[PDB]
């Protein structure tokens, strides 16, 4: 039913020295993203109890 | 005699020598190992 | 002893009916036979009866036994109209293997071994 | 060269005999576990992506 | 590589052409109550048996620790 | 065509690419992958962690904590060795216990159990001495309590004590050899596993149905290496939660004192994994009746092949006794954390009895048995 | 007292929680590729002569 | 199967078992290990 | 037949007891059970010696002291381990200079040599680290001149450099983490001696004569285990001689000295092993151009089967060039002892020069003129 698209086969699909640099990129911006939301939701978490919010209290 | 054996005796040849493009093909191996070796390093902005 | 041996047999076969009973119960969804259960591998008596069979006999229990992995692979049992069909206890290699363990148990009596051994791989 | 004597088949209507004598286009397949897609279905395969 | 004689007919689809993961969510309930329907017996002695001994056990040790009480 | 022409390409594709497999094997056929994994992640976290221990008793605790705090990574190499050694222990325990539920080592693979038996008993040892090398109150008391256990040997019982030592007791030269044994013996480990599973692809698996299955053989390498990632990667995520979020949940808190040879705790236990011959050993009330009980478990391990009978689903009365066997060995865990007394030493030694009764009693004679009710 | 036990409990945890969720990702994904390449098998056509 | 099924199965016979000499020349082998294991610790006032 | 019936005396029988062999093998051909014999003698001594190591600055030289004097059979242990060594690389050494007179790389024994000077690298590395671990002036000093190397790869030099001691100097973590990989490494070696055996039982030795010796075999196990054991008893006498009555003639005198990072000795040179490689190292005046240089030599010795033509006897020319290679690569290990002149320097550069005219242009041109002269 749903199918891959034959142009973006045929780009970054078809030959494996396109594809391992295109896996790179993928793999940093998926990994910089996982970070991202894992600190968010922490900070959130706990606000207020962390060594950083009473010298940014202290200020 | 596999190396300067097959070359003294004639068999290596222009033909049974890879092509340019399987050359250009095991050539573009070179961009892999290269961003491999920044994607595990990573030093951003490094380039002078 | 002999006074109680005399009843403790029909006790033996009603405690034998239910066990195939159950297990030919179990075996039925697989298509399998009780004497499907027995490895070549396992016993070289079995090994020895297998090879005394007609080939069409040998076939079909191939083809019972590729049928029964298939179905335990997909984690399926057979159909209704197919597991009415399945006769369990119907039996192609009980007569065989009994004459071969005859052969070996009087081979043994007289200090002859049996006259093959294991199957060896490599 | 002739299956009769290549093969060595058995004689009879089984049901492997027949389908070796005129093989039939609507094969099904076991779908407990997968759904085939509709017969034809062209293009490369979208699990490339996943 | 040990030839095994048999008369079948194979069909095999592409797994291009199927779906991967879809049926499982369908079949996942009927798996989960076959699975307990086979296991259940095992699972059931094997709890009694722990359970209940491990239960006496502690009974009787808090029983022994009541006994040197003053 | 390219694997013909060297030795290691064909010796490699043969034995974990195009190696035939039956195609019903399901999830109980991952142990043995994981066990290898497992040995895998020991070695190498051991030998990180060697660059830092120091093998002496006035600086082992103390480089403990040094790795621990001012080592990068050092605190996850540590909890990660830890807590993989109980891992390690887990998945070995569930691959010993799916033999024993199929009756996998019978014929003709009687040489696959027999190696496996001499594993397990190398791995128990391997671990009891790496236990040694922290120097805390546990490591230095259960060995004091463990080794102890020659002096049973009448005559030369002492002797074999104080050459096992060094000394007159447990001190510095103990846990210097104790250190070079516990370097040394994974690698018997590995060369073991690489005979047991060379001695395993002469016949191949057995599988769930407990038939003959060289009808419906598949290549090991396209199918059952990504069947062994889903498993791998559900031990990684086990792995990962004991690492991160319970790091001292399956040990032992007296281990963070540093060993002292004039005060002994209060209640001296083993690992978890050796609580059940802990327990065989509490409930017998004579030494040299333990140490020959734990033999004798040992050498009915290793007759299993050749006593035993039975094996997996059709043959339903040991199949049903499996799990009154499995019962009695999570009770012989249980029983071993717990202190002696009158009712936990009876049912110690009923649970003892039970466990060789099983062994050596329905094992052959329920096997035959139920063999004569099947074919007979 | 418990911070000198446990000083890197912080760190340990966000790392945990990064770990857990990149692992059960991964779970899913390598069900998917084992599914994907056992397709053909667990749905193959067997037709024999045998009937019992 | 070989250890116990072979003995349910009746084939384990008394002109199948070892002789009586057989067992004796095998059990001289015990000497052999009793005075290997005393040319190894040498425990003795034996000497004289 | 009995080993017909169990896999591990079928392979035990194959490969060491009814293995074709050709007859006319001469006592060069014993090297490599003897290189067999002094790995294993040197893994033993080892784990031995392991009991009574402590790892650690402040107590590794005064642990190597208490092994000496006070441990029973304490200095037999370590002047064995130390004089081992020394016998491990004569004949290692004699077996490559055995296989370059005879050609013993060629066409189809290139995996056979290859894996050899695999097997040769991870020596050298294993030797020097292990030699480090003493903890003694020439110890010290020469891991840090070996070390501080690094310096020669332009940009990424001294983080190197830093990772691999752990610091800015050597130090603790430097001497720590060379125990652990000093260890570890003699394991690889023995796995990478299997494989190195294994791949020549693929086709089998050569011959003195060096024609096909297919139609003249014989077994191993009977009549080349007694011509091993006459060789392995000459072995048994020099390693007991040097034990026992010279036991520090081929040391140096300074590593009894404990390692002061402040002061350093007069003359820094490595054991006589590593003294040719020293000297082409220190002839080249420029530490990147020496790195080249000695990463060159290893080239040319992993492209020997696929550039060398020629044999033993009945090549002549190439036979004759063999003697002026040994002369000038033991001119080269007399060279690395001496002291840095210009005259030493000068002979050093031509002796480098003549080594790699001979590696890279007397192998393939002079043995291809042969084969012209001979079959052309
Ligand atoms: C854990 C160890 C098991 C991993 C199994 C290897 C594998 O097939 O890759 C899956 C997997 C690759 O992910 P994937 O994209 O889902 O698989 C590639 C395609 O699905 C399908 O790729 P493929 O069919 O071309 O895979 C054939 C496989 C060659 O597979 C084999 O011959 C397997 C041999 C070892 C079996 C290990 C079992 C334990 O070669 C590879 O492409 C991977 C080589 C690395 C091994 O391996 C990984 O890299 C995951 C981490 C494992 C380390
Ligand atoms: C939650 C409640 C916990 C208690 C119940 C446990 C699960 C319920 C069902 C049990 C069961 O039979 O499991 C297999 C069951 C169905 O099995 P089956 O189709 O009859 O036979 C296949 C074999 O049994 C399985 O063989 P296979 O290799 O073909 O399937 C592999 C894969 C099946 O692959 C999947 O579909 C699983 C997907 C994993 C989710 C991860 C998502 C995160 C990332 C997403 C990325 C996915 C990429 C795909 C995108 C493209 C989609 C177009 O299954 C797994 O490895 C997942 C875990 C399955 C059970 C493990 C735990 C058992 C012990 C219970 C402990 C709990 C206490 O599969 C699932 O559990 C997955 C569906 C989710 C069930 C939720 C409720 C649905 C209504
Ligand atoms: C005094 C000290 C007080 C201590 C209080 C805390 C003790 C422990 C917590 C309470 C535990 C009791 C309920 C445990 C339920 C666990 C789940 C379970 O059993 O399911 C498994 C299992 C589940 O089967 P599956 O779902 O098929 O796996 O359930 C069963 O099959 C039922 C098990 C019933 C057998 C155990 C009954 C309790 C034993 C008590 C025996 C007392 C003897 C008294 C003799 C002396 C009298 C004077
Ligand atoms: C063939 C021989 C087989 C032998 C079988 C041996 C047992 C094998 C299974 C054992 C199951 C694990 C139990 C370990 C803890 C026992 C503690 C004990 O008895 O002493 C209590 C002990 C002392 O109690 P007290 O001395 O009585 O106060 O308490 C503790 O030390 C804390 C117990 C923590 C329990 C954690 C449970 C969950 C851990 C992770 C579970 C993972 C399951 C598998 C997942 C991975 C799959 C690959
Ligand atoms: C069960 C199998 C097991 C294997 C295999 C194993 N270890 Fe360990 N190791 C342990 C245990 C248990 C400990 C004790 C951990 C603790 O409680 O701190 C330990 C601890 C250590 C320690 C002391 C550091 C510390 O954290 O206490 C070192 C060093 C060590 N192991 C090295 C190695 C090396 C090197 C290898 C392999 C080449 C290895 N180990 C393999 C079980 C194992
Ligand atoms: C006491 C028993 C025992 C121990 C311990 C044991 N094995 Fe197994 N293992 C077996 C048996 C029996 C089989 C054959 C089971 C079958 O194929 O049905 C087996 C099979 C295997 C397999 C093939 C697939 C599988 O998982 O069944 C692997 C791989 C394996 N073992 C590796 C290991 C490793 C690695 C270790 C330990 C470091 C280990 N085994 C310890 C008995 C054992
Ligand atoms: C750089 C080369 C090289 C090194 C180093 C080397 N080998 Fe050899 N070895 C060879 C070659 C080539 C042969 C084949 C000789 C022939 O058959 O003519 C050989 C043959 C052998 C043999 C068969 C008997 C013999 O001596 O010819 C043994 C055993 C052996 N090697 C073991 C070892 C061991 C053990 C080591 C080191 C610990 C080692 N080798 C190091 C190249 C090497
Ligand atoms: C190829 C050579 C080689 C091998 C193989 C080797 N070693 Fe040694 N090792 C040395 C040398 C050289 C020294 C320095 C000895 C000296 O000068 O005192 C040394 C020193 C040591 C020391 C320090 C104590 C001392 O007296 O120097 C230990 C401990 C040690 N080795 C253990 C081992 C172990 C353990 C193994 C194998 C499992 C092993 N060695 C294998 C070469 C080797
Ligand atoms: C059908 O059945 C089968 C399986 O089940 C489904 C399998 O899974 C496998 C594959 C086996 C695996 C993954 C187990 C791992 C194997 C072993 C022997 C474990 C021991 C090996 C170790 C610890 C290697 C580590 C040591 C090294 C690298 C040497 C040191 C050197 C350096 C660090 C450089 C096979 C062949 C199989 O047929
Ligand atoms: C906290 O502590 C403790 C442990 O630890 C974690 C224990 O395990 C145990 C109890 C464990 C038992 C009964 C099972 C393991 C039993 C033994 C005997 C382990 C084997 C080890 C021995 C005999 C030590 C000797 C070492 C040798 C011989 C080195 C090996 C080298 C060669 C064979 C060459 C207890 C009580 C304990 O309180
Ligand atoms: C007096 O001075 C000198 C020494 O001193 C006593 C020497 O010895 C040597 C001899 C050393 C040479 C020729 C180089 C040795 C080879 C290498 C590659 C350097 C060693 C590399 C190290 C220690 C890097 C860290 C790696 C380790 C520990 C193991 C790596 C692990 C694996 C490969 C699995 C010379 C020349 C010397 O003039
Ligand atoms: C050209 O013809 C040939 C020769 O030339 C005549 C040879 O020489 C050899 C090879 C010789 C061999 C294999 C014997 C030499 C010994 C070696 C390599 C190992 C030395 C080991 C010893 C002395 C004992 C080790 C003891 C133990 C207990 C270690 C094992 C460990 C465990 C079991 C855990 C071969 C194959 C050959 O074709």
């Amino acid at each position: 039913v749903m199918r891959l698209s034959e142009a973006l086969y045929q780009t970054f699909f078809k030959r494996s020295t396109v594809y391992i640099p295109m896996l790179l990129v993928g793999a940093y911006f998926s990994n910089e993203a996982i970070d991202y939301a894992v600190d968010k939701m922490w900070t959130t978490r706990n606000k207020g109890k962390l060594f950083s919010d009473i010298i940014a209290e202290r200020t | 005699p596999i190396g300067v054996w097959s070359v003294f005796q004639g068999y290596v040849t222009p033909a049974r020598l890879p092509s340019i493009q399987t050359l250009t093909r095991v050539g573009a191996w070179g961009g892999v190992v290269v961003v491999g070796g920044l994607y595990m390093v990573q030093p951003w902005d490094w380039l002078a | 002893t002999s006074l109680l041996k005399q009843v403790a047999l029909p006790v033996f076969n009603s405690l034998a009916t239910t066990y195939r009973s159950v297990v030919g119960a179990k075996l039925a969804k697989y298509g399998l036979r009780f004497d499907d259960l027995q490895d070549p591998l396992k016993d070289e008596d079995v090994a020895e009866a297998l090879r005394r069979l007609p080939p069409d006999v040998v076939v079909a229990r191939n083809c019972r036994l590729r049928r029964a992995l298939d179905l335990s692979c997909k984690h399926e049992a057979l159909p209704k109209d197919l597991l009415e069909k399945q006769t369990p206890e119907l039996s192609y290699l009980q007569d065989v293997l009994n004459e071969v363990r005859a052969e070996r148990r009087e081979r043994a009596q007289l200090g002859a071994p049996a006259p093959y051994t294991r199957i060896y791989y490599d | 060269s002739d299956a009769v004597e290549v093969f060595k088949p058995e004689t009879g209507l089984t049901p492997t005999n027949r389908l070796s004598m005129a093989p039939t286009p609507y094969i099904k397949y076991d779908e407990h576990n997968h759904k085939r897609f509709p017969p034809g279905t062209e293009g490369r395969p979208f699990a490339y992506f996943v | 590589r040990q030839n095994i004689p048999l008369r079948e007919i194979l069909y095999q689809l592409s797994p291009y052409q199927q779906d991967v993961i879809r049926q499982t969510f369908t079949n996942a309930p009927k798996t989960f109550l076959r699975f307990f329907k086979e296991k259940g017996v095992g699972l059931a002695t094997f709890g009694v048996l722990f359970f209940g001994i491990k239960g006496y056990t502690e009974h009787e040790m808090h029983q022994e620790r009541l006994a040197e009480r003053y | 065509r390219m694997h013909n022409k060297i030795q290691l390409l064909s010796v490699l594709n043969t034995h974990l690419v195009a190696y035939p497999t039956p195609m019903n094997l399901n999830y109980s056929w991952n142990g043995g992958s994981l066990a290898g994994m497992m040995l895998a992640s020991q070695m190498l976290t051991g030998i990180l962690l060697a660059m830092h221990y120091v093998g002496h008793v006035d600086y082992a605790f103390a480089s403990v904590q040094h790795l621990m705090t001012d080592v990068p990574s050092g605190m996850i190499l540590r909890y990660a060795h830890a807590n993989g050694a109980s891992l390690f222990f887990i998945v070995v325990y569930l691959h010993v216990l799916r033999g024993m539920y199929y009756g996998s080592g019978a014929q003709p693979r009687e040489i696959v159990w027999i190696s496996g038996v001499v594993i397990l008993l190398v791995m128990i040892i391997t671990a009891f001495i790496g236990y040694v090398l922290p120097w805390g109150q546990m490591s230095f008391w259960g060995a004091t309590v463990i080794t102890s256990l020659a002096t049973a040997i009448p005559v030369v019982g002492k002797h074999i004590m104080y050459w096992l030592w060094g000394g007159f007791s447990v001190d510095n030269p103990t846990l210097n050899r104790f250190y070079s044994f516990h370097y040394t013996l994974p690698f018997i480990l590995a060369g073991l596993s690489v005979f047991h599973i060379a001695a395993l692809h002469q016949y191949g698996s057995t599988n769930p149905l407990g038939v003959n299955s060289q009808s419906s053989l598949i290549s090991f390498g396209s199918y059952f290496g990504a069947k062994d990632l889903v498993g791998a990667l559900f031990l990684a995520l086990v792995f990962s939660i004991l690492v991160f979020f319970y790091p001292d949940l399956l040990g032992h808190p007296d281990n963070l004192i540093p060993a002292n040879p004039y005060s002994t705790p209060q209640h001296i236990v083993p690992e978890w994994y050796f609580l059940w011959v802990y327990a065989i050993l509490r409930s017998i009330p004579n030494k040299a009746m333990g140490v020959l009980a734990i033999g004798l478990v040992f050498a009915s391990l290793f007759a299993m092949p050749f006593i035993g009978l039975g094996g997996g689903k059709f043959r339903i009365i040991t199949e049903w006794l499996y799990w009154t066997f499995l019962a009695d060995v999570l009770l012989l865990t249980w029983l071993g954390g717990n202190e002696i007394t009158p009712i936990t030493s009876f049912v110690g030694q009923c649970c003892t009895a039970y466990l060789f009764f099983y062994l050596l009693v329905c094992q052959p004679l329920v096997g035959y048995l139920e063999t004569q009710f099947a074919h007979g | 007292l418990a911070w000198a036990s446990y000083p890197y409990q912080d760190e340990m945890r966000v790392m945990g929680i990064k770990a857990c969720l990149m692992i059960s990702i991964l779970i899913g994904f390598a069900a998917y590729s084992k599914r994907l390449r056992w397709a053909p098998i667990k749905s193959q056509r067997i037709v024999m002569d045998v009937v019992n």
